[PDB]
């Protein structure tokens, strides 16, 4: 063919190849083969040739393939006229080349394929640089998109052979690495000289090839060829400053940076990474305030990444530094951004932080209208910075000084209408870190005065200052600000909206603490409106937990529901298997398990507060974890305190058996971990820093709440020591916080606390001193100003108006103080329906069903319980009732909660009934004792025990005497158990079987299922199967027909082995001498010995001191024949010998016979046991009272059998327990005659002897068990030095005896007064009181006793019975912490008369031998001293007889 | 006529030091500081790395 008929035949034969494509046929191709195999002879026949061979490979569609490929390429490569012809063959050959994506690729086909590819590309290159090429707008257009298009499909190849790249094929990804970075510099020279349109459009898909070619590498653990692929590139786009490209997508050039940002920063190379950013951003210059964020985050992550490397000097290399040349607002907006990024990460980057708001301030003109904005943000910023960790080495500034300067700035700025949204949002947080660096310069300012040492009513008047007006208008006025902003509907349009709700969880964290819930109520709610803004369900979860624990935190448990639910709705959308889901889950059953228990349904709370309580992810360690125990343990103590009747038994076992037997008990150790929570806060790898700030104040509102529970409860309980001990440390906390609502809370609590204890001058400063704080809170029917509108300051009111009331009616005005409790009447109601008002209002409801019944309730309760006690003073049969029917129908609506209530409303009804209805009685307090039996209010448990021991006696012996034996040292009890409990806390933290023994023993509700008086029966049988041979256990107590008197009838209840509990009443009403005048006539003696030790005539001093022996001594008397009488022998021990026992069996039979009701055995026996000492009058009065119908021969046949039963003897081996009542524990009873040969102690209650019991059994108290030592003492003579006439004398004798190590003249160190009590056997104090001073309650408590304590000072085993609360005193705590003996004196005592009995007692009993017993020493020597009933009779044991081995 | 003996009464209530355990105590410790704010990342750029095949 002629050259033009060459040229026509490339183009016919390219036709003909075409055609057989056209139609996709393989036998017309062989024939268009035939018709080129004529035509062969040319340029244009290789080309004819890659065409053929283009249809051998498509028809192939292996290693031949492989050659095929590579021999086109090599044809291709000598043509490339020819050349030209080869384009339209590589055309073909590439089409089959199109149809042959086998996906099963090897390295050397794509290397095969890579050479066809590029000797195109050359060949294509040369063509479009041909002059004609690039002439033709279209014809050069069209060579450059069949390069792209042929790049295109390489990379397309690339990515399937890296898909088909596996780990072994890694290799081969690497075999590719060479064509892949030839590739991307063609790409790069295709773009040079290229019109804008055209280079832009070409450049995003040259970014997109390379982004697919490098991800590929990335993909699979190669960044160094991933970086080498996109170098190139990124250098390129970065070099050229100038926006060319405004065009080219951010999003495709991001994709290429990124990649090799990560590449180098995943291989280390921060700060390669750090110029990679920097060449981001260059290549972003002219973009958007939004597409510059994400290079901004890649900064920081390099930037943090390198500190962990230790690379500081990255930190050195700062966005300011580095970005030197560019616009001012463009770089304070990095900066920003920068900032934003930092407030990220959690990895301590305060110091960071600082640098860019320093340099914020730097940059940021303050001259520019616009230029004060950005001042006052940064410096909003710096205050935020600044109260964190005060940096004085920089600024000069004060963080409270940053920020006023930042709310003047606010103050100076106008917007226009854009910018209002984000001028509210930035006012409003610099008034929220306003108050918030107020606060801590507060803190700072008392922990200053604190540490001024050098070498409270003023301080509450002085902390008040008038300054809250200053600091909660600030937050008033934020929140308003926020509420514009967000209550509008509309977009916010504020910078960040998640500071938004950072602010908005410490502002509703801030009003807690505040004691200002409504408005944490209202806060919570616009966090909830923002949180579904910004599709953060976690944070719309916590809002509704927080409001539904807020709401149930008030009265109304309605409203709760809702927005209960509405968490649960917000937790559907969360991924579940993680921390926030888990947590919110359990929030949320916490919560409906707290419903149920408010809705009365609360065996379905039990059973999912036991799901809760058993989940090991309530245990992990993190700080939401511990809040969520906290208020687990809340939730446990509000189940404890319900009465049995409401759960099942084994539903009781199973929450007792988590650890937390008593409320009380739950609440410390819900208050033990509130501080340990502080411990880790005011300190980690920064973990858990993600919510410390918002934590910080929601774990002071939740101190002061718990301290709130745990003194309203304690008190309740009667145990106002630990009470005033938390209320005290509340009331520190809250005088450092500089708080006045929760002050005032908890000054009106011990003001109740010391009404409790009778001491009316510290109550009515307490008053007055929340008086004034009230005056101060409020801004000075249905509204009283801040005091209305503020459910807290309203109960503070009333509680004031309560104490107040309690006071007036102990000093006695009576109608006033009854005034004031029917002011109280009048205002619960009234504050719930406000409250009522207020909740609906702020949550926009619509008819909450049944007013809010919060500690308003309570409060009522206890009015109405004062104003039921003093109808019965007043019985003038008109408004009580009238009062106490309205008290017990209101409290009765109410049932599983007003129950100490109903208990008390109830004994008074009973009361009232007093004067068939005998039975009303019983029934009516068995109601009230099973309505307290679990945790009893000490107070009243007394008077409903004996005033039920009272009633059902005889007709039920072993009822009645589980009665009185529960009746005595209850707060001894309660004390006991908190105890125990801290004991086995501690004994596990330090790494007990007869712990939990002692435990089981003294609790409350481990008891079986039963009606009124079975079961209770059961475990008193129990216990008395528990006693131990030869002790008698006589249980007196003082039934006491009202509430705070003395009372005269005494109980008498004889407790034995395997004998019947016997059980007498000795109505001492009528006898002339009573018991009540016995107690006045003790204190009058008491109080004349001290208005008589004044004088100084030696005469007249020594005459007053005999006539109180003498009266002394008739007391003593008068005891044993008129207060006891007759039943006097239930003391004395019972005859073993055979003779009492058939004498009482035929007396039973012949008095019953005489009108003897409830004849008994065992009385008969005991009284008959000591018929060698018994008078004809004891058998007359005793016979005239068994029997009295027919007396006479009653008192013959008993004359008869006691001449009988004359000669006998009581048993060598007993001994007697004394368990009294809190005021006949000051007679002296051990030193009656017919107690003067017998052993004789004294003990709490009688679970303590069972106590001693199970010790004994186990060990740890060597000395009940083997023997005092006469050896091993430590002795404190004389530590204040006041007492030289014992000092000397008594020095020499100590000094005498050996292995007696202890002080004389000065005070003891702590730590050797602890060990005298751990490690020794006798700890023989001479000296003031009983040590007290350097040895108190609670070390002693804190501590093991092994020795047997003779404390030889005034009142050293006094209990102090203050108002109608129980004995208190340091015995107590003695043999609370297992003292086998305490010998003390009961009143006060002088000096050398003390000094002559000790001096006898250890002369008698040291001395002795072994085996001397101490309790025959103690009234043998009882007669050395001069006035033996004065000073002789106040010496008093209490535990156990002990003897010396 | 012996010599005027010493005197010296003792309330066995004024033992009690109203202390708390130390386990208790929260007033005594230095409240100071305020913790930063993290805001956590509002986008997740971890699942920002994949493009998979070279589309059109």
């Amino acid at each position: 063919l002629s050259p033009q008929r060459a040229l026509c035949l490339l183009e016919l034969t390219l036709e003909h190849c075409r055609r057989f494509c056209w139609s996709r046929h393989h036998d017309k191709a062989i024939s268009a083969v035939e018709k080129a195999h004529s035509y062969l002879r040319t340029n244009l026949a290789p080309s004819l040739q890659l065409c053929q061979l283009g249809v051998k490979l498509l028809q192939v569609g292996p290693q031949a393939v492989a050659k095929l490929l590579i021999k086109a390429s090599a044809v291709l490569s000598k043509s490339m006229p020819p050349l030209r012809a080869l384009y339209e063959s590589c055309q073909f050959f590439l089409s089959g080349l199109e149809r042959g994506t086998k996906r099963r690729y090897r390295l050397d086909a794509i290397l095969s394929l890579f050479a066809f590819l590029g000797g195109y590309c050359s060949l294509l290159q040369q063509l479009r640089d041909d002059g004609v090429y690039g002439g033709s707008s279209k014809q050069q257009q069209s060579f450059l998109q069949m390069y792209f298009q042929g790049l295109h499909l390489y990379t397309v190849v690339v990515y399937d052979f890296a898909q088909g790249c596996q780990i072994v094929d890694l290799a081969d990804l690497t075999q590719l690495v060479d064509s892949c970075k030839s590739t991307v510099v063609w790409m790069l020279e295709a773009l040079e000289g290229l019109s804008g349109q055209e280079l832009t459009d070409h450049m995003g898909m040259t970014a997109s090839y390379t982004s697919n070619l490098a991800y590929s590498f990335y993909s699979h653990k190669l960044y160094a060829e991933a970086c080498a692929i996109s170098e190139p590139l990124c250098q390129h786009l970065g070099l050229v400053k100038p926006g060319t490209y405004p065009e080219v997508p951010p999003e495709k050039l991001h994709r290429c940076f990124r990649l090799q940002v990560e590449s180098l920063k995943k291989l280390g190379k921060q700060a390669q990474g750090c110029k990679m950013v920097i060449l981001w951003l260059a290549a972003l210059q002219p973009c958007s305030p939004e597409h510059m964020a994400e290079p901004v985050t890649f900064w920081v992550r390099v930037k943090m990444d390198a500190a962990r490397a230790g690379d500081k000097e990255l930190q050195l290399k700062t966005l300011r530094d580095s970005l030197s040349g560019w616009d001012p607002e463009t770089l304070a907006l990095l900066l920003r951004e920068e900032l934003q990024a930092y407030k990220a990460v959690r990895a301590d980057t305060g110091q960071e932080r600082f640098n860019i708001i320093c340099d914020l301030l730097e940059l940021s003109p303050e001259e520019t209208p616009a230029g004060a904005w950005a001042r006052a943000t940064h410096l909003v910023e710096l205050a935020q910075v600044l109260c964190y960790h005060d940096f004085t080495q920089q600024t000069n500034c004060s963080a409270l000084d940053a920020i006023r300067e930042a709310l003047q700035l606010l103050d100076s700025v106008r917007p226009e209408a854009q910018a209002r949204d984000q001028l509210l949002d930035d006012k409003a947080q610099a008034l929220l870190w306003l108050y918030i660096c107020t606060l801590e310069a507060k803190i700072q300012e008392g922990i200053e005065r604190d540490r001024r040492a050098q070498a409270f009513l003023y301080s509450n008047i002085a902390f008040n200052l008038a300054a809250d007006a200053a600091q909660s208008k600030c937050l008033d006025q934020a929140l308003a600000l926020w509420k514009e902003l967000l209550t509008k509907g509309q977009a916010p349009a504020v910078r960040c909206l998640q500071q938004t709700a950072a602010s908005l969880q410490i502002l509703a964290a801030l009003y807690q603490l505040v004691a200002k819930p409504m408005q944490a109520l209202e806060v919570l709610l616009l966090l909830r409106i923002v949180s579904e803004r910004l599709k953060d369900h976690s944070k719309a979860a916590g809002s509704s937990c927080h409001i539904t624990q807020l709401l149930l935190t008030l009265g109304c448990p309605s409203y709760a529901q809702l927005h209960l639910e509405e968490a649960a709705s917000s937790l559907k959308h969360l991924d579940q298997t993680t921390d926030t889901y888990l947590l919110l889950s359990l929030t949320c059953d916490l919560l409906r398990s707290q419903l149920y228990w408010t809705h009365q349904k609360v065996t379905k709370g039990v059973s999912l507060l036991l799901s809760v309580l058993r989940d090991p992810a309530l245990q992990k360690s993190s700080k939401a974890w511990y809040l969520l125990r906290v208020q687990v343990l809340q939730l446990v103590a509000a189940y404890l305190s319900l009465p049995s009747n409401n759960l099942s038994h084994s539903l009781w076992e199973q929450l007792c058996a988590q650890g937390w037997q008593t409320p009380e008990i739950a609440l410390i150790d819900s208050h033990k971990l509130l501080r340990s929570i502080i411990l880790l806060l005011m300190g980690t790898s920064f973990l858990d820093y993600g919510e410390n700030l918002v934590q910080k104040w929601q774990v002071l509102s939740e101190v002061l709440s718990c301290s709130e529970k745990l003194v309203c409860h304690l008190g309740r309980l009667g145990s106002v020591s630990e009470a005033k001990a938390f209320c005290l440390e509340a009331l520190k906390l809250t005088t450092k916080l500089q708080i006045p609502r929760q002050c005032a809370l908890f000054l009106v609590l011990k003001g109740e606390l010391e009404l409790a204890r009778n001491d009316i001058d510290l109550c009515q400063s307490d008053l007055q001193q929340v008086l004034f704080l009230l005056e101060s809170c409020t801004e000075f029917p249905t509204c009283d100003c801040s005091l209305c509108a503020s459910p807290v300051l309203t109960a503070v009111c009333l509680r004031w108006v309560l104490v107040t009331a309690g006071v007036r009616l102990a000093m006695g005005h009576q109608a006033q103080g009854l005034d004031l409790l029917q002011v109280v009447l009048k205002g619960c109601p009234e504050a719930a329906e406000r409250l009522t008002q207020a909740l609906q209002a702020s949550l926009n409801h619509k008819t909450p069903p049944s007013l809010v019944p919060s500690l308003l309730d309570e409060i009522l309760a206890q009015a109405y319980t004062l104003l039921a006690l003093e109808g019965l003073n007043q019985p003038s049969n008109e408004s009580l009732q009238k009062v106490l029917q309205s008290g017990l129908k209101f409290v009765a609506a109410r049932i599983p909660h007003l129950e100490p209530w109903r208990a008390s409303l109830l004994l008074i009804w009973a009361l009232t009934k007093l004067g068939s209805t005998l039975d009303s009685i019983c029934d009516s307090l068995s109601v009230a004792f099973r309505g307290i039996s679990h945790c009893p209010p000490s107070g009243l448990y007394a008077h409903l025990c004996r005033f039920l021991a009272l009633c059902l006696g005889h007709r039920d012996p072993y009822a009645t005497a589980f009665l009185v034996t529960e009746s005595v040292s209850i707060t001894c009890r309660h004390q006991l158990l908190t105890h125990l409990h801290r004991q086995l806390s501690k004994a596990q933290k330090h790494r007990d079987v007869p712990l939990a023994r002692i435990q089981r023993l003294f609790s409350f509700r481990a008891l079986e299922s039963g009606h009124f008086p079975q079961p209770e029966k059961e475990s008193f049988q129990e216990r008395l199967a528990l006693i131990p041979s030869g002790v008698t256990v006589c249980v007196l107590a003082l039934a006491t027909l009202q509430p705070g008197t003395v009372g005269n009838t005494l109980l008498l209840t004889r407790l034995e082995k395997d004998s019947p509990p016997v059980s007498v009443q000795i109505p001492t009403g009528q006898n002339k001498l009573h018991l009540r005048s016995v107690l006045n006539e003790f204190d009058a003696i008491q109080k004349a010995q001290k208005e008589n030790s004044s004088c100084t005539d030696k005469r007249e001093w020594w005459t007053g001191r005999l006539a109180l022996d003498h009266r002394m001594e008739v007391l003593i008397a008068s005891l044993e024949k008129s207060v006891l009488g007759c039943w006097k022998g239930l003391l004395l021990p019972s005859s073993e010998e055979p003779g009492p026992a058939q004498e009482a069996s035929r007396l039973q039979e012949l008095l019953q016979d005489c009108g003897w009701k409830y004849p008994d055995r065992t009385l008969l026996k005991i009284m008959l046991s000591g018929a060698g000492a018994l008078t004809p009058q004891d058998i007359q009065a005793l016979a005239y009272g068994l029997c009295p119908t027919q007396p006479e021969r009653a008192q013959e046949l008993l004359n008869e059998a006691v001449g009988r039963l004359q000669g006998l003897t009581v048993p060598s081996n007993s001994h007697l327990v004394l368990v009294l009542d809190k005021d006949l524990q000051k007679l002296p009873w051990e030193s009656m005659p017919s107690l003067q040969a017998l052993p004789v102690t004294r003990l709490p209650s009688f679970r303590f002897l069972l106590s001693y019991s199970i010790i004994k059994e186990y060990g740890a108290s060597p000395v009940l068990s083997q023997g005092v030592d006469p050896r091993s003492t430590f002795y404190v003579l004389n530590p204040h030095n006041n007492l030289s006439s014992t000092e000397e004398q008594f020095r020499a004798n100590f000094s005498s005896e050996a292995g007696w190590r202890g002080v004389v003249g000065e005070v003891p160190r702590p730590e050797q007064v602890q060990e005298a009590l751990t490690k020794h056997d006798l700890y023989i104090y001479a000296g003031h009181g009983a040590g007290a001073r350097f040895l108190d309650g609670q070390a002693v408590l804190r501590l093991s006793c092994r020795a047997v304590a003779l404390l030889f000072g005034c009142s050293s085993a006094a209990l102090a019975v203050h108002g109608n609360l129980e004995g208190a005193g340091i015995v107590l705590k003695y043999i609370m912490a297992g003292c086998p003996l305490f010998l003390g004196n009961l009143w006060d005592v002088t000096d050398r008369d003390i000094d002559r009995y000790t001096e006898a007692l250890l002369q008698g009993w040291l001395g002795a031998g072994p085996g001397a017993p101490l309790l025959y020493y103690v009234n043998q020597a009882r007669q050395a001293p001069r006035l033996k009933y004065l000073i002789g009779a106040a010496p008093i044991a209490y535990g156990l007889p002990v003897s010396l081995r | 006529y012996p010599e005027i003996e010493k005197f010296f009464p003792f309330n066995p209530l004024d033992f009690e030091s109203f202390d708390l355990p130390e386990e208790h105590q929260i007033a005594h410790l230095p409240l100071s500081g305020v913790p930063l704010m993290i805001l956590d990342e509002e986008r997740e750029l971890e699942k920002l790395f994949q493009l998979g095949p070279p589309s059109p």
